[PDB]
């Protein structure tokens, strides 16, 4: 399947590039979906390069790319029709999958989600420029929800970040720190079984005591019940 | 170690023998005022052989110590428990029980 | 986006491809108190000089628009 | 009386010879029960009609696609309900008769597809991409029902369906049914007739293996000529090339492959049979 | 306190989340959570939950379903699964049922009657909680069953009541927290079957003259359509009930109809149906059409049964109420509409339900009626953990008991009807479905898949047809583990040769496309190296290949003593095209190098596996030549005969291969006193291999050639005669000398 | 077997291979090129069966450029060929 151009003058007659029909069905879905990969990329890419230690960090081009990626997956809505809901949905789903078989994007994300050495909101928002290191959770909540929809169709990549258990295990953290990845994680999809048994001993006493330090979220208990029978298929299995 | 504080006498020199059960109406808690059982809200009176080993050894320490309709009031040390890994599930580890039986036949 | 065609800087035309819309007199000024849309035109009516026009952009879907703001790395009265 | 194989017996009474009776009741009974008017409201749509909203939930079924076609058993039974009720049908009054059984007709298959009936089966259709089930059986059944005399209405419906949706996978899961569809396969009749010792001694099972679904071809293919008939001819240029979307494909190619197909299955069955005497009842049921 | 969150937030919520977490930790069966569980919620406190009018709903909602996920959740889905069977035993009260009750005969009261259908076991527990055991079984304790029978009913005349009187206080919030938990628990004891007698009768005039002329929202009507669907499964088990009684009269009054009339040349000798055709081929026959006066009986009762009911009855009632929702408003939660539609095309084809629950419907003998309930459990403890980690060792324990059951070999019909097919194959599907290793290695399923299914249910032409379905599924997976094939190699291809073991129609019905992936995957191991047994690296034992596939296609090539020729031409183009062996006698071609191979493997066998490559020879050759065509048994003048038989005799070689039959490396083994090596060395049998390929290609034609040959097995008939000691090669070797019957040519 | 850019962290690093490899690649379109003409009034023309006309990526900025070893491995947005990069169209005969 590996090939190459080659062919120095005349190389085999037997070669003609057979055109597809990518105009229309894909069309200005598609299209705008590679624009949105490829300035994604690039502003998140020049951010992380400029995220290498302490010219400015941009912060309102930040802001307005994230608002825009939110709008960009935001869920289909109830109060509409079921063949107008259906439509939506085949079109975020074709969105989550193009998102993620090309560039995939959400890898890096998790290193821009790195950047937890602050731990404090007030030293590195001034030793790195002005305000921020607030709106992280916006960024946690919004490609949670990201991931969450693009597992939910047709079990894209349950196992794809069931092998970030190391990270798995990063995001299982009590310091300023949302649930919902994990909530959404065990909600949609079990797949292989690591994704319902890689939560051992230790990860189940760590929750625990997410709940014991903190108060009473009240969404713990939600992603603890779905811990058990996630889709019925945990009939003792 | 048994350390009885009998609420209300009963027979007087009626003991349990070894192939007898005790009906009683236990409703043993837990410390701090925390009822884990009780077996008197079921209607339902509890037995058990004596020597067989079908009860905790407190229970069946306590009640070879209290009389026939003898309302008694045990308590019971780490030792005559669940041991240090505790009931699971109900139980904490390394703890003591406070009994309350009330016999109400022997037989 | 400047454009010089040097044959080895190509430029850029999806981020200026502009698509216009309905096209009304000065006087249609539509807003009667409120007002979705209910277009009341046919379409394809050539734009005379004068008419009221829209824009939108064929690859960003939005309208080019006049924002309320201010500033813009300028020192003026200008938006 | 321990091996009483009679409970099993009785159902071979009872499945086919006993059913005539309900067949003949229901049906076109509670066809027209069920769908009273604007039923009885009291009160712009009143409250829509039961069966408009059983077709809307078939066709939001139908719509939700999984790749696969179900066996949803709700399907089987309302579409054998609707093409019994549909399917009514010597020497009597050829201008009297005859135009009042056309009337009612008209009258059953209008009460049918004023409900959207025409866009379930086209989208059912166009699910199955290739799958030879039996929902695609009950669906063309009820197609070739509601299409019976060949209703202008119902064709322009679809077209237009057709026309503004660009369905394309409906043309493709016919092109697949058709490919799928069985041949007369001689080599199966060939181990067949030896059977244990001579003929079905063990008696085993009744299945034919031999041509497997003919009902269903015969039925696609009737479909797909109703599809046509009257000489509404948008349909045949339609059909040709699909000029409205973007993938092309030629039914009437794919048809003839198939009567080459069935002409030389028929023409080797033949020559196996050449230079015997006698028709045996088996190849007899087998050429009819 | 608990009534002052019906104001305060953040505490509700919290409680609520707690429940529901109570409720979801004791899901689908499970014994320690319930009795732990059984702490922190007593049965006092359960009933003043449920009994409070002022509780908030969410609250209410939470307790019931707490109490329905606790105390009564297992026994309601073992009876909810095993509803659609209809094992019904032979007892006088059995057939002492009437399909009507009296002559009246208007309706019939659908749950009042009685039934004799074999229901799973009810048995609860105690909490004790000091004691010992309880717990692997008899779940969370039995929270009393008359006061809920007598509360559960009051409190519902009270609901009905306050919703006739139409009031705009609910007991909780809306008037779906009112109604939705009391119908649910209603429905999960109505299907528990502890209402019955008085109290169902209080229930059908309650319900009845009832709440369904009120207005109600759609989880209300979803949970009366659910007992509506339960009143007619009853209804529907009635029905059963009685033909199972006609169906014990009839058979024996025709028993005694065709035992008298035996044979009292003749009328067509009755095409031997008084004997040799008294069969399922005598019951198709023996039809109510036209045969003796008996049929009278048969034409009442098939009136009686298809009264068109058991318009008359609560068909009507239930068509006008669901006529009525479906006129009322637009519906939706399409799930309701689905079991609206469903319930109402149930109640229009009645004759649909009874020949649904015909096929399923058995008679069991009287005397292994505990059996029976025996293998029922095991069967529901089987579906419990259908679709684990350590639930292996339940399940093994599970299928050992199914095992030893005599209701398993002496009703195959029954084991069929009742589907473990199915279920043993989702299991072995979710076993080793996910690729890599499957890490849960224990393949006891593909033996009772094979084993006992189908070898003492002997097919009957059923049961292997049934298993040949999943014959592309289970030759697909070719995985490896199982003991029967000593080591690893094959553990489902077992089970696809004793699909086809001895049935000539599978094996006829066999198709070319699963043939070619047989050979595809035999021509896979194109290898060989030096190591013990390794298959792709670490050699690690020292103790077959393409040997079990070489098996199967033998046994799919040859069924009883026959050939079959058409998948044999297949097999031999399909080999021919596709060389296997490595024969390192012919060097240049492909393989099948008989000449040097066996020499090389005898010589290899004393030095650092061994038979193996032997076996796998001998597998080749006995399936080649059980593929050779049938000389002059059938056919012998001409046709894709003699082309087989020169294209075998093509691979010369195979014309000369006495120097292997007739070979000399016969090892007394054992000989004085001791080395019975059984594992290493040829065996008795090995040579069965190339006397087969003899008799059935070229045979003993002339005398020239057994003049030539002398003794066949000159130095076998030598150790036979030196064998006059046993506990040695004489035990196999006296089969390999009886089965050289070529002398008797 | 379409042409393909290399992704995975591989691409925007190296961003130069031109891989002919198809499958999975195909539908789920990374492998996508747009087209620009050198025109700007008419851009869009229906095109005749032979025109130049430049090509992009989708996902990566690197302009299909070809080398002098008759093969592409791509170029950067602004560093382009004058002939390397023009790519006209070809009728249905070859030999110009």
């Amino acid at each position: 399947i590996q090939r190459k151009a080659i062919m120095h003058h005349e190389g085999h007659m037997d070669d003609g590039l057979n055109l597809s029909r990518s105009q229309h069905e894909e069309s200005r879905t598609a299209r705008v979906i590679r624009s949105t990969v490829f300035l994604f990329n690039r502003f998140i890419r020049g951010l992380d390069a400029l995220s290498k230690k302490v010219i400015d960090l941009p912060i309102e081009s930040v802001s307005l790319s994230l608002q825009d990626l939110i709008g960009y997956f935001h869920p289909p809505d109830e109060h509409l029709e079921h063949e107008d809901k259906q439509n939506r949905l085949r079109a975020l789903k074709n969105r989550q999958n193009l998102f993620q078989e090309e560039g995939m994007i959400n890898l890096v994300l998790e290193c821009i989600d790195r950047l937890h050495v602050y731990s404090s909101a007030a030293h590195f928002a001034d030793v790195a420029g002005r305000e921020a290191g607030e709106s992280w959770k916006s960024i946690l909540n919004s490609l949670y929800e990201l991931l969450a929809a693009l597992i939910r169709g047709n079990r894209k990549n349950c196992a794809q970040f069931s092998g970030s258990l190391d990270w798995l295990i990063s995001r299982l953290e009590r310091l300023e720190a949302s649930s919902g990845i994990l909530e959404v994680l065990h909600c949609v999809l079990v797949e292989s079984p690591e994704a319902l048994n890689i939560i051992k001993e230790g990860h189940i006493k760590s929750i625990i005591s997410l709940l014991d330090k903190h108060g009473r979220n009240h969404k713990v208990l939600d992603v603890l019940c779905s811990l058990c029978v996630c889709h019925g298929v945990a009939v003792r299995s | 170690g048994v350390e009885i504080e009998t609420i209300s006498p009963g027979d007087g020199r009626t003991f349990p023998k070894k192939g007898q059960t005790c009906v009683v109406h236990y409703t043993g808690m837990l410390q701090n005022g925390k009822k884990f059982d009780s077996s008197r809200d079921r209607n339902k009176p509890f037995k058990f052989r004596i020597g067989k080993q079908e009860v905790i050894k407190g229970f069946e320490e306590g009640a070879a110590q209290m009389s026939l309709g003898q309302r008694a009031k045990l308590t019971c040390t780490p030792d005559v428990a669940y041991g240090a890994t505790g009931h699971p599930g109900v139980i904490p580890p390394n703890a003591t029980l406070i009994f309350d039986v009330e016999l109400l036949n022997l037989e | 986006e400047s454009t010089s065609n040097s044959k080895n800087v190509p430029p850029d035309l999806s981020i200026c491809t502009f698509v216009l819309e309905q096209s009304l007199s000065v006087r249609a000024l539509q807003e009667m108190l409120a007002n979705m849309k209910t277009a009341q035109g046919g379409g394809h009516r050539t734009l005379l000089y004068g008419h009221a026009i829209l824009l939108r952009h064929s690859y960003s879907g939005m309208y080019l628009c006049c924002l309320s703001t201010s500033r813009s790395s300028t020192d003026k009265l200008a938006f | 009386p321990r091996h009483r194989a009679v409970n099993l017996f009785l159902q071979g009474y009872e499945k086919s010879w006993i059913e005539t009776e309900e067949h003949y009741f229901e049906d076109k009974l509670i066809e027209d029960l069920a769908k009273p008017g604007a039923e009885l409201p009291e009160e712009a749509m009143k409250r829509v009609d039961p069966l408009h909203q059983l077709i809307l939930l078939f066709s939001r079924t139908a719509l939700t696609e999984k790749c696969k076609l179900e066996e949803d058993f709700l399907y089987m039974a309302y579409a054998d309900i609707m093409a019994k009720s549909c399917h009514d049908e010597e020497e009597v009054k050829s201008f009297e008769e005859k135009e009042m059984e056309k009337q009612k007709l008209l009258y059953q298959q209008a009460r049918l597809h004023d409900r959207g009936a025409a866009e379930m089966v086209l989208q059912t259709i166009s699910a199955s991409k290739g799958e030879t089930g039996p929902m695609v059986a009950a669906t063309l059944k009820l197609g070739i029902a509601i299409l019976n005399g060949g209703n202008s209405t119902v064709q322009q419906k679809m077209l237009d369906y057709l026309k503004e949706k660009k369905d394309v996978g409906f043309f493709q899961s016919l092109a697949g049914l058709m490919q799928s569809c069985s041949v007369l396969d001689l080599n199966a009749f060939e181990r067949q007739n030896k059977a244990e010792g001579l003929g079905m001694v063990t008696e085993e099972g009744s299945g034919e293996k031999v041509l497997q679904d003919d009902e269903f071809t015969c039925d696609l293919f009737r479909f797909l000529q109703l599809l046509c008939e009257g000489h509404n001819s948008d349909f045949q240029n339609y059909l040709r090339t699909q000029t409205g979307n973007n993938t092309t494909v030629n039914i009437i190619i794919s048809t003839v492959d198939y009567l080459l197909r069935v002409q030389e299955s028929i023409s080797d069955f033949y020559w196996y049979y050449s230079g015997k005497d006698i028709i045996d009842e088996q190849g007899q049921r087998n050429f009819s | 306190d608990i009534l002052e969150l019906t104001e305060q937030e953040e505490l509700l919520q919290f409680h609520y989340h707690t429940l529901r977490l109570y409720s979801a930790v004791c899901a689908l069966g499970n014994h320690r959570v319930a009795h732990a569980l059984c702490s922190h919620v007593d049965e006092p406190q359960l009933l003043y939950a449920i009994e409070n009018k002022y509780m908030p709903g969410l609250l209410r909602a939470g307790y019931y379903d707490l109490l329905i996920d606790i105390h009564l959740s297992s026994y309601a889905t073992a009876r909810l699964m095993m509803n659609n069977e209809f094992i019904v035993p032979m007892t006088e009260e059995t057939k002492s049922i009437t399909l009507f009750p009296d002559e009246n005969k208007k309706h019939g009261l659908p749950g009042i009657g009685l039934s004799t259908s074999l229901r799973p076991r009810m048995r609860f527990s105690s909490p004790s909680f000091v004691s010992i055991s309880n717990d692997c079984y008899q779940y969370s304790p039995e929270f009393p069953l008359d006061i809920l029978k007598a509360k559960t009913i009051q409190m519902l005349t009270e609901a009905v009541k306050e919703g006739s009187l139409h009031a705009r206080d609910p007991v909780g919030g809306t008037t779906e927290f009112l109604f939705v938990p009391l119908i649910k628990l209603f429905y999960t004891l109505l299907i528990m079957g502890i209402f019955h007698n008085e109290d169902l009768k209080h229930i059908l005039q309650l319900i009845e003259p009832g709440l369904l002329q009120m207005k109600l929202p759609e989880p209300v009507k979803l949970q009366m359509c659910l007992l509506l669907q339960y009143l007619c499964d009853c209804q529907v088990r009635h029905r059963i009930e009685a033909i199972v009684a006609f169906s014990d009269d009839f058979v024996a009054k025709l028993q005694d109809n065709q035992r008298f009339r035996y044979n009292e040349l003749l009328d067509f000798h009755e095409d031997l149906m008084t004997h040799c055709g008294i069969e399922l081929d005598e019951d198709g026959s023996l039809d109510g059409s036209n045969d003796l006066t008996i049929r009278g009986r048969l034409l009442d009762l098939v009136e009686k049964v298809t009264y068109l009911k058991k318009c008359s009855s609560l068909q009507q009632l239930i068509s006008e109420t669901m006529v009525r929702w479906a006129q009322e408003s637009v519906i939706e939660d399409p799930e309701l509409v689905r079991a609206m539609f469903v319930l109402l095309h149930r109640q229009y084809d009645g004759i649909g339900g009874l020949v649904r629950a015909l096929p399923k419907t058995y008679t069991i003998n009287g005397v292994s009626v505990e059996d029976t309930i025996n293998l029922l459990a095991s069967l529901g403890q089987i579906r419990s953990l259908l679709s684990g980690k350590e639930e292996e060792k339940l399940m093994i324990r599970g299928l050992g008991d199914i095992m030893n059951n005599k209701v398993f070999y002496q009703h195959p019909n029954l084991m069929r009807a009742l589907g473990m097919h199915e279920t043993v194959m989702e299991v072995m599907v979710n076993v080793l479905g996910g690729g890599e290793s499957k890490e849960i290695t224990f393949p006891k399923m593909v033996a009772n898949c094979c084993r006992f299914l189908c070898y003492f249910c002997r097919i009957s032409r059923q049961n292997q047809k049934a298993m040949f379905d999943h014959l592309s599924y289970l030759l697909e997976n070719s995985s490896v583990g199982l003991a029967s094939p000593a080591m690893r190699g094959s553990t489902p291809l077992d089970v696809a040769a004793a699909s086809v073991m001895d049935n000539n129609e599978l094996a006829l019905a066999l198709r070319e496309p699963d043939l070619e992936k047989v050979v595809r995957y035999l021509a896979g191991c194109g290898l060989q190296s030096c190591q013990m047994l390794v298959s792709k690296g670490y050699p690690d034992i020292g103790w077959v290949e393409g040997e079990r596939y070489l098996d199967f296609l033998r046994f799919a090539v040859f069924c009883n003593g026959e050939s079959v020729e058409e998948n044999a031409n297949v097999v031999v183009r399909l080999l021919i095209r596709r060389p296997e062996c490595f024969g390192p006698a012919l060097r240049g071609e492909g393989g099948n190098g008989l000449l040097a191979a066996m020499e090389e493997a005898i010589k290899i066998a004393e030095d650092p596996m061994g038979n193996a490559i032997m076996t796998f020879y001998a597998a080749l050759i006995d399936l080649l030549g059980r593929c050779a065509p049938e000389m002059h048994l059938i056919h012998a003048g001409k046709g894709e005969a003699i082309r087989i038989r020169s294209i075998l005799r093509s691979l010369g070689d195979l014309v000369g291969v006495i120097s292997i039959a007739f070979q000399m490396p016969t090892i007394a083994k054992d000989g004085k006193v001791v080395e019975p090596d059984m594992s290493a060395g040829f065996c008795p049998d090995h040579k069965a291999a190339m006397v087969l390929f003899l008799d059935r290609v070229y045979g003993i034609e002339v005398q020239d050639f057994l003049l030539h040959l002398l003794e066949v097995g000159f130095l076998p008939d030598l150790r036979a005669a030196a064998s006059l000691s046993a506990t040695d090669m004489a035990l196999a070797l006296n089969r390999y000398l009886c089965t050289a019957v070529l002398p008797l040519l | 077997e379409c042409l393909t850019v290399p992704s995975g962290e591989h691409g925007e690093e190296q961003r130069r291979t031109v891989h002919y490899e198809g499958g999975a690649v195909s539908v789920h379109a990374r492998s996508l090129w747009r087209l620009e003409t050198l025109r700007v009034a008419w851009s869009g023309s229906h095109i005749r069966w032979g025109q130049p006309f430049r090509l992009r990526h989708v996902t990566t900025g690197k302009y299909l450029s070809l080398m002098e070893d008759k093969n592409l491995l791509l170029m950067d947005k602004e560093k382009a060929d004058v002939k390397s990069t023009a790519f006209a169209f070809r009728s249905s005969k070859e030999k110009l």
